[PDB]
RNA sequence: CUUGAGUCUCGUAGAGGGGGGUAGAAUUCCAGGUGUAGCGGUGAAAUGCGUAGAGAUCUGGAGGAAUACCGGUGGCGAAGGCGGCCCCCUGGACGAAGACUGACGCUCAGGUGCGAAAGCGUGGGGAGCAAACAGGAUUAGAUACCCUGGUAGUCCACGCCGUAAACGAUGUCGACUUGGAGGUUGUGCCGGCGUGGCUUCCGGAGCUAACGCGUUAAGUCGACCGCCUGGGGAGUACGGCCGCAAGGUUAAAACUCAAAUGAAUUGACGGGGGCCCGCACAAGCGGUGGAGCAUGUGGUUUAAUUCGAUGCAACGCGA
């Protein structure tokens, strides 16, 4: 339906999965893809390929906006960071900026507590 | 290295002057370690409270994402 | 093995055609060293796949190769407790090896009545995509690709 | 790390740019620093241990440049 | 009397303490926009959340707690401890030059004060975390470790408790006894040359059971205090004192043993590390385990079923 053609890539890169979200400058999302929900469970949803693919997915469904140039917001330390711009610039959109957007307390809150495995 | 402020017979370090404290923080906007830039250590002190005074009054910022 | 100095040994090639691929082919064939028979049964199937497709013998053959030979492969490797079957790409003389062994063997697990003819069927079959031996190349490449993720250690 | 995409830099290189400042900002290293809750009884220990190896190592280095091998 | 001790002048560094204020980042929740089928979690899952629109993303708002970077075997403090920024009140330490008092000192049973965390009382507060608890897993079981939740509590004020591997497992004060490299903070003389405080690492003699300590001594001495006298019973019982309570503190005996213990040594072992090797895996080919039979063995049987071998390394073995 409608032309934007100036888009941001929100990825949500966690160790367990990877959401990949294409919103225009103004924060509106106009799709979504993540490695979990693009054929991948477990050991295949956190890989870079399950990112890879979800980016993918996600260029494919924003298609119908004639999206040309994307910023880029990564978030967070998962695999599927550098896999996903690797994906968006492949797909076919002119990726004009890559920040990182990882929050970090300055201090913040009690982390939970350490695993014993 | 070479501690700039020893050099110059600094008594304070003035975090008004903002263009000498931009020089010890990095992009993002973090102070720089005393290691890297070889300041003194009563220095880096007075630098640090200089810049967080700074940060403050909205002369220079906390980060690179506000 | 740990050391590694596998010097590779000297095959002769067929007498009929002169060909090391079909002297390894005899050589996969053959059972309890009886290399007299699986020769005559080789020869008596490719000169019957000739006959039926018109070709040649060591043209057929390769054909029918041609469609068995894998491209890729999994190997496991364990991590966490469990197993990863990570694809590997497959060397050109495993690629034959495999192709050839896959061949007989399904060629073995076939209905016609001597060793010559269910050979020849299934060389006929692998020409056009339709024996046992291009269903494991199917498999073994589908396995390779639902685990591509995995084509890291 | 905010890389901006500039005229003619093909996207390895601006990738390889993000790469970098992201690894010198220590985004990574801070977040894995916070997902689990740490005593300060355990922080205080591995700060001094890392510096009771650090000076381990440089003064084992400083005499094997006082030792021969053959 | 002035050298121990102390006063004054001038200055310095400091997360020293008490009180108040404030800033930015982030979590959670609340409302709203976009959007759609997943999210979350794990070794793998499930519980849980989500089409009643979650997750993601964006705008606004609420609230609590903690202060990234700086940050440092860096600093301060009697110890416990103390970390954003600003102001108010306030303690100690150190230096330089002198002036002043004139042994005013050291230690300290009993006493008195301070004293992490947990905990207790009253009143507030409650984001995040999280004993108990609940569910999901795992397991032979799993009152656990892992997961999803979650209440005290963690925060504040006041009052109590008085304990910690409250550790340097090293009481305090004073004197003396080769060095080297740093850290931090003063200060004189001109980056170089001195002189003070505190501090980290190595190491000499000496000391030490050894490990190690080594001018910040565990060296050489002096003053005073505290404490120990085999292991277990037991820091328990009884009594006293203290405490709202939990309990703290002081603190036995019977009985029982011939040890218990420290350091270091040689091995062996590790679900410690490193490096290598073997049909050890991997890559392959053919088997055994099923059938019938041969043969040995166990067992059972028998008058006797002769004796021996009987994890690998006995079982077509002595034969
Ligand atoms: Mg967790
Ligand atoms: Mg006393
Ligand atoms: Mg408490
Ligand atoms: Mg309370
Ligand atoms: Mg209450
Ligand atoms: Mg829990
Ligand atoms: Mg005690
Ligand atoms: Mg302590
Ligand atoms: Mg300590
Ligand atoms: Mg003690
Ligand atoms: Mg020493
Ligand atoms: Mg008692
Ligand atoms: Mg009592
Ligand atoms: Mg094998
Ligand atoms: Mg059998
Ligand atoms: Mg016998
Ligand atoms: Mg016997
Ligand atoms: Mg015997
Ligand atoms: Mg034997």
């Amino acid at each position: 339906r409608k032309q934007v053609s100036d888009g941001v890539a929100h990825i949500h890169a966690s160790f367990n999965n990877t959401i990949v979200t294409i919103t225009d400058r103004q924060g509106n999302a106009l799709g979504w893809a993540t490695a979990g929900g693009s054929g991948f469970r477990g050991s295949r949803k956190s890989t870079p390929f399950a990112a890879q693919v979800a980016a993918e997915r996600c260029a494919d469904a924003v298609k119908e906006y004639g999206i040309k140039n994307l910023e880029v917001m990564v978030k967070g330390p998962g695999p599927g960071r550098e896999s996903t711009i690797r994906a968006l610039n492949a797909a076919g959109f002119r990726i004009t900026n890559i920040t990182d957007v990882t929050p970090i307390p300055h201090x913040g809150c009690r982390p939970p507590k350490k695993r014993r495995v | 290295k070479f501690c700039r402020f020893t050099a110059e017979g600094v008594q304070e370090i003035d975090y008004k002057d903002i263009a000498t404290l931009k020089n010890y923080i990095t992009e993002s906007g973090k102070i720089v370690p005393s290691r890297i830039t070889g300041t003194r250590a009563k220095y880096q002190r007075q630098l640090a409270r200089a810049i967080k005074r700074a940060r403050y009054l909205s002369l220079l910022p906390y980060t690179d994402r506000h | 093995p740990r050391r590694r100095v596998i010097g590779q040994r000297k095959i002769l090639p067929d007498p009929k055609f002169g060909s090391e691929l079909l002297a390894k082919f005899v050589n996969i064939l053959m059972v309890d060293g009886k290399k007299s028979t699986a020769e005559s049964i080789v020869y008596s199937a490719l000169e019957t796949l000739a006959q039926r497709s018109g070709k040649s013998e060591l043209e057929a053959f390769e054909v029918a190769l041609e469609n068995v030979r894998p491209t890729v492969e999994v190997k496991s490797r364990r991590v966490g407790g469990s197993t990863y079957q990570v694809p590997v790409e497959v060397r050109p003389v495993r690629r034959n090896a495999l192709a050839m062994r896959w061949i007989v063997e399904a060629a073995r697990k076939r209905g016609d009545k001597s060793m010559a003819l269910r050979l020849a069927n299934e060389l006929s079959d692998a020409a056009e995509n339709k024996g046992t031996a291009v269903k494991k190349r199917e498999d073994v490449h589908r396995m390779a690709e639902a685990n591509k993720a995995f084509a890291h250690y | 790390p905010v890389i901006k995409v500039r005229e003619n830099e093909p996207f390895d290189v601006a990738l390889r740019r993000f790469k970098r400042s992201c690894e010198k900002a220590g985004v990574l290293a801070e977040v894995r620093r916070r997902e689990f809750y740490e005593k300060p009884t355990t922080e205080r220990k591995r700060a001094k241990a890392s510096a009771v190896k650090r000076h381990a190592k440089k003064l084992a280095r400083e005499n094997a440049r006082r030792t021969r091998l053959y």
